[PDB]
């Protein structure tokens, strides 16, 4: 989160406005970056708090688990372009209704 | 996300004979269910509320799963053709099961169970408050405090402040 | 709401079709060049108003005040008491203010 | 005087205003009330609610007649 | 209905 | 789906509201555009609160000025050209079939919806839309509506001074 | 998922149309006649037998005569708005409280507001397109008195939302089983009937398509066909407004006879303020919309917060 | 009256909200085990594809 | 990648309505219907933003405010030179 220039009464009401403490999937993910932000600063914590960044970042910003998804559906369309998958078995099994 | 080195459990340990019953089923003879099946059903949400780890507490699950088979079993044995009409009413009631839509046959429902099983059907708003138990596994961890032992370090208010060495030390100044 | 647009789009294509039928059953005569002129009584033949276009900007200012009027029903069973009963207060109490204001000046 | 000239003019508002006034004594009352009892404890929770006997909050639970 | 549930 | 009727929709009526020039004519192509709008992020979303908020904010409550300007600012009617009516139905009809050679599951959004979301959530059982508007009526975001309540006050105040009534 | 579903709700919202249509003509027919009846003439007769067919002698005649036109040149834009206007009168009986399950509305407030917010857009594409000054000001002042009572209307409903809720219209049901609302807000009995009559041009709110001051507001070059769409699109906007008030102030009965027989009896009372009432002026009507509707809007509002807030601390 | 319809509608709600609190957990453990099942299914499917 | 395949299309409509915003073939009226048209695709990208993360849609009602707002804004200040600039300002092709 970006560090305010004037510490006023009136950040206060601007702060809390957007943020992943309010029930998430992974809000104690963010947490655990924001205390870190307390503890080594913005700018230190650009350093020397950079794994607890990417957690955050691909939890609530879908990063590597989209684009591993679109490596196996495009990997998958491939092989049916190319011969070796194709007729009733080109897509598996499919989840229960209920599954997820 | 689930690699090779997660542990998931075997196919064959997730073949457990399940609940198979409707909506209507359900819904009718919940009353009696909840009260009989208190044990596991507490137990099992506060496995999944507390590790909040789907691969745990799979045998209370298991428990919970075998608790409502027996229930309805026994109410398979004894009163059958009631059950099946509560149900059929509760369905054809409305478009929501609702249950002030017919009570004339829940009374007959809860007739049978209280000359058959001997039991109370409970209030209304029983199994919607706070419950309390005396579950048997320990409770995980406690929320430790991250340690950073090299944080950025302020000015402390014991510091003591002498005056300063030839003032300013800007130009011409002190 | 995928079925409101299906139904959206049916009553859309009925009543352009009903009209493109009611078109066809129009009777069609000679086109005229009096027939086509716009209706002023009798005799052949306006600028802009402000006080409309601050009647449309009064509407629009109640509008976007009355939708955060709207979701404080759901929330009334879900938050603070105090909080909610404070703000709800104050916001249709300024409002009247504002009004009574308005109306005096 | 001055509220029989509003009470001539416009006796909506006047009622209106009546209405605002007894509305604001009985919320104030109504916050009182619900705030003079464990109204931040409410009976029947949402969801599926369990507690341990470990924890303080299942030492707040009430044991009240249902209504 | 409960004619689902095998005999056990 | 008709998630991506949707795009093709917006695609079109953005690239007619770009050809044409007439002013009441770009006000119903905005009002015609802001429904696919609204329909758009109903379908990211888990209630359709939001969408009916847009709705009476912009079309119903704000575009109605626009169409008053624009249809007082101009004399004439419009001048319906077949051509770009057959252009937008040609690219329309191709991109709807663009949409049926396309993988659906690929091309779908990852917002979750209502359903979307996991059966032994907690949050999602409970009310339709009460923890998404709860943050406007609690400690202490409340003054940020508070202010809005305000600002829009202020706002009709800052109308009348500059149109000088 | 289950395609009966989709079967069912199609079928069933046609069947609604259709029937709104032809209980639109019908009430065409209930409104010639006892209009006359609240004179001393007879209502029509004397066609068919006894003046049933009279609606279907308008829409034979209607769909028949020349489609002028108030421009030769381009003239497309003069049919989008009984297109638009009997789409939306079409279109808002979907959040009609069905308790067999049609639509689940669980915003129905919303959808009516916003069917009505489109109200204004239709009758000023009917106003602007008919290239008229008096076309042009019937629309003006149309689209004036609607978005003068659309803030009174959205107030109102949401002081009536307090009472249930929430925003299904269904729930209107539950809250009724022991007594109407219309014994507990007769005031706003009163005020949504001065609100009914104002979003649908009716009477008491007239200044916009009377014939009086102006000759007709925005229908003035609209004929032969398209006058039928407006009009059929006003009485299904009548029929709406008469369900709206049978649902709310009225217990909402859905399956009752008797909720249908309160309906014609509703639209027996905008036919029965249609003769009586004069109307209202521009100014007095900006005076109506802004001032006391509105005051008495926010004011019962807060009798309803602290209402609701005192009965929260009681249950 | 309208306290009284209140309360009747609200212990009504209460009645169906417990009913569903009853119904809740064997569905949450019918849930598990086709979710942990799913995902073997689905990381087998992952592993046989990508080789 | 996850840009090109999903909110691309915000992006290249929010430039079409820039370019719609600034070109000299358009007139004040056209400025400002096609700055409602990106205040309608801001709307699209902020609703796509907002909804990654869970309970906090309920800041899609501030920017609408102030971008309301700022049309009426707008539509205040146009029609403010008609008293002077008179009714032939709207087809000003350049300021
Ligand atoms: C097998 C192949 C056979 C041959 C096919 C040939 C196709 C190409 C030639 C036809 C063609 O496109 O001509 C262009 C020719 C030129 O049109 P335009 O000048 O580009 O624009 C139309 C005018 O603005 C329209 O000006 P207007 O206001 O005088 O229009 C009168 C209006 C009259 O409209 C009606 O009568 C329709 C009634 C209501 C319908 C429902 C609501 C809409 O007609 C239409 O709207 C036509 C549809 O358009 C037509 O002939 C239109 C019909 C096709
Ligand atoms: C040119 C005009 C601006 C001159 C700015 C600097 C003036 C000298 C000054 O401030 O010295 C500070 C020092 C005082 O600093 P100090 O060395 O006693 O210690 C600094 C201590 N504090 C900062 C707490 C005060 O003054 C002198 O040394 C005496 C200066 C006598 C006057 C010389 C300038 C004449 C006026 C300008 C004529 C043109
Ligand atoms: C032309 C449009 C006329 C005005 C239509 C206003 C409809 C209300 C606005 C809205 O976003 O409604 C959401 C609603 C959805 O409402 P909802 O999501 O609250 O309802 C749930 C859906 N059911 C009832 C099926 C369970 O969508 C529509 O009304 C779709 C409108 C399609 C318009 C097609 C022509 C363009
Ligand atoms: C089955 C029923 C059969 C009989 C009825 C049949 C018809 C159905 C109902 C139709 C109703 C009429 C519809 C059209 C109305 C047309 C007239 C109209 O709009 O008049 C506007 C008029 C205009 O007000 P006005 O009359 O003051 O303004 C005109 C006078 N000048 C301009 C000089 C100021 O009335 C109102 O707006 C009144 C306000 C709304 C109603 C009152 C609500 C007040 C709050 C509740 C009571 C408060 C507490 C009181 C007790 C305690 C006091 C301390
Ligand atoms: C799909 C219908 C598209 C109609 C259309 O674009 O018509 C062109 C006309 C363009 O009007 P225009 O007068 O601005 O034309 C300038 C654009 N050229 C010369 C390229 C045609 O738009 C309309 O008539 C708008 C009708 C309402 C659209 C909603
Ligand atoms: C395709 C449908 C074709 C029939 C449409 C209905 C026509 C009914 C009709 O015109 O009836 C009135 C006309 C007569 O009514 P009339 O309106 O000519 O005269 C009324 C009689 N006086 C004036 C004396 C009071 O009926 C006939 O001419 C015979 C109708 C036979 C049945 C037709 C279908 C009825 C349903
Ligand atoms: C509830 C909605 C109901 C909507 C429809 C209500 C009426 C239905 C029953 C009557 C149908 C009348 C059809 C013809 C209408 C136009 C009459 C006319 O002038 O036709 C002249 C035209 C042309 O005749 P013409 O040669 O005299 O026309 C030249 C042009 N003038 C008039 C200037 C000299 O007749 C036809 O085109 C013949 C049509 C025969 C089929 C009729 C429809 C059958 C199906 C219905």
């Amino acid at each position: 989160s970006l560090t305010p220039f004037l510490r006023l009464p009136l950040t206060d009401l601007t702060g809390c406005l957007i943020n992943h403490q309010t029930y998430d999937k992974c809000g104690k993910f963010e947490m655990k970056m924001m205390e870190c932000f307390e503890a080594y600063g913005l700018e230190r914590g650009k350093r020397e708090c950079a794994d607890l960044i990417s957690d955050f970042q691909e939890c609530v910003g879908m990063q590597k688990q989209l684009m591993r998804f679109h490596a196996m559906r495009n990997e998958r369309y491939k092989q049916w372009l190319k011969g070796e998958r194709k007729g009733q078995e080109f897509f598996a099994d499919p989840p229960r209704v209920d599954a997820y | 996300v689930i690699t090779n080195n997660t542990t998931l459990p075997e196919e064959s340990e997730l073949n457990v004979q399940e609940l198979n019953l409707s909506s209507a089923a359900l819904r009718a003879g919940a009353f009696h269910l909840g009260k009989q099946c208190e044990q596991a059903n507490n137990e099992f949400m506060l496995c999944r509320q507390e590790l909040d780890d789907p691969r745990a507490c799979l045998a209370e699950g298991k428990a919970v799963t075998s608790c409502a088979l027996d229930f309805f079993r026994k109410v398979k044995k004894t009163c059958h053709e009631e059950f099946t009409q509560y149900a059929t009413c509760l369905d054809k009631s409305s478009g929501t099961m609702a249950f002030s839509h017919c009570r004339k046959t829940q009374g007959v429902f809860d007739k049978c169970i209280k000359d058959n099983f001997d039991w109370d059907r409970p209030s209304y708003g029983y199994f919607s408050r706070a419950k309390v138990i005396q579950s048997a596994r320990e409770a995980p961890k406690k929320e430790e405090k991250v340690s950073y032992p090299d944080a950025t370090p302020g000015l402390p208010e014991d510091y003591p402040k002498p005056p300063a060495k030839y003032g300013s030390r800007f130009h011409w100044l002190e | 709401m995928f079925s409101i647009i299906f139904i959206a789009l049916l009553i859309l294509l009925i009543t352009t079709i009903v009209m493109f039928l009611a078109s066809i059953l129009s009777k069609k005569a000679l086109i005229d060049r009096e027939k086509s002129s716009p209706f002023e009584c009798g005799f052949d033949p306006l600028p802009f108003s402000l006080r409309f276009f601050l009647i449309t900007i009064i509407f629009l200012i109640f509008d976007v005040e009355i939708a955060l009027i709207l979701p404080m029903i759901i929330i009334m069973k879900y938050s603070n008491i105090m909080i909610w009963t404070i703000t709800s207060i104050i916001f249709i109490l300024i409002l009247l203010i504002g009004l009574y204001h308005e109306w005096n000046q | 005087s001055l509220l029989k000239r509003a009470w001539n003019e416009i006796p909506d508002i006047v009622g209106g205003s009546a209405l605002a006034l007894a509305g604001i004594v009985m919320a104030t009352i109504g916050v009182a009330n619900y705030y003079a009892k464990d109204g931040d404890n409410r009976r029947y929770k949402l969801g599926y609610v369990v507690y341990r006997h470990d924890d303080p909050r299942a030492l707040k639970v009430r044991n009240d007649e249902d209504d | 209905g409960l004619e689902q549930i095998p005999d056990e | 789906m008709i998630q991506l009727m949707l795009y093709s929709l917006i695609i079109t009526t953005s690239i007619i509201f770009l050809n044409m020039i007439h002013p009441l004519a770009l006000g119903l192509t905005l009002l015609i555009q802001t429904i696919f709008v609204c329909l758009l992020t109903g379908l990211m979303t888990k209630s359709f609160w939001y969408s009916y908020i847009l709705f009476l904010i912009f079309l119903g409550g704000m575009l109605v000025l626009f169409i008053y300007v624009t249809s007082l600012a101009s004399n004439e009617m419009f001048n319906l050209s077949m051509k770009l009516t057959l252009f937008s139905s040609l690219i329309l009809i191709f991109m709807l079939i663009l949409s049926f050679i396309m993988d659906k599951t690929s091309s779908s959004l990852f917002l979750m919806n209502n359903d979307m979301q996991s059966i032994i959530n907690m949050n999602s059982y409970f009310m339709e839309n009460s923890l998404s508007l709860n943050k406007l009526y609690n400690f202490p975001t409340n003054f940020i509506t508070i202010l809005l309540m305000n600002y829009l006050l202020i706002t009709l105040i800052v109308i009348v001074k500059i149109t000088k009534l | 998922m289950f395609y009966m579903e989709f079967i069912l709700s199609l079928i069933g919202s046609l069947l609604l149309i259709i029937c709104v249509l032809v209980s639109v003509a019908f009430l065409t027919l209930l409104e010639r006649k006892v209009l006359g009846y609240i004179q001393i003439r007879k209502g029509p007769n004397k066609v068919g037998l006894m003046g049933i067919p009279q609606p279907f002698c308008d829409a034979i005649k209607l769909f028949t005569k020349e489609q002028t036109y108030p421009l030769l040149s381009n003239y497309l834009s003069y049919y989008i708005s009984p297109i638009f206007s009997l789409f939306l009168s079409l279109f808002v009986w979907m959040c009609m409280p069905f308790f067999v399950k049609l639509y689940s509305f669980n915003l129905g407030g919303l959808f009516f507001l916003c069917c009505t917010s489109l109200g204004v857009y239709t009758v000023m594409v009917a106003g602007w397109s008919s290239n008229s000054n008096y076309a042009l000001l019937g629309g003006l002042r149309a689209v004036a008195q609607t978005i003068s009572y659309e803030v009174s209307l959205a107030l109102i409903l949401l002081s009536f939302i307090f009472l249930i809720g929430s925003y299904n219209m269904i729930y209107f049901f539950f809250y009724q089983v022991y007594m109407w609302f219309l014994i507990i807000l007769f005031p706003m009995a009163l005020v949504w009937v001065s609100i009914s009559l104002a979003e649908t041009n009716r009477t008491p709110f007239d200044f916009a398509e009377g014939e009086s001051e102006l000759v007709s507001g925005f229908n003035v070059e609209y004929s032969s066909g398209g006058f039928a769409l407006i009009f059929m699109a006003e009485y299904a906007s009548i029929l709406f407004m008469s369900m709206l008030f049978c649902v709310i102030f009225l217990g909402c009965d859905v399956f009752n006879l008797l909720f249908y027989m309160k309906l014609t009896f509703i639209s027996f009372v905008f036919i029965w303020v249609r003769g009586t009432l004069p109307r209202f002026r521009y100014d007095k009507l900006m005076y109506l919309a802004w001032k006391c509707f509105l005051s008495f809007s926010l004011n019962y509002l807060l009798f309803f917060i602290g209402f609701k807030i005192l009965l929260f601390s009681l249950l | 009256i309208y306290y009284l319809t209140a309360k009747k509608v609200k212990r009504d709600e209460i009645e169906m909200r417990s009913a569903q609190n009853v119904i809740f957990p064997i569905l949450v453990a019918e849930r598990d085990r086709e979710f942990l099942r799913q995902l073997r299914r689905n990381r087998d499917e992952e592993a046989e594809l990508m080789k | 990648m996850i840009m090109i395949l999903y909110w691309s299309l915000p992006m290249i409509l929010f430039i079409l309505g820039l370019f719609c915003f600034v070109s000299n073939r358009k007139h004040l009226l056209s400025m400002l219907l096609s700055l409602e048209f990106i205040v309608l695709m801001l709307f699209f990208m902020l609703f796509i933003y907002l909804n990654m993360l869970n309970y906090e849609s309920y800041f899609s009602m501030m920017f609408l405010t102030f971008s309301v707002c700022e049309g009426a804004l707008g539509l205040s200040i146009l029609v403010s030179m008609i008293r002077t600039h008179g009714n032939d300002y709207f087809q000003s092709f350049s300021i």
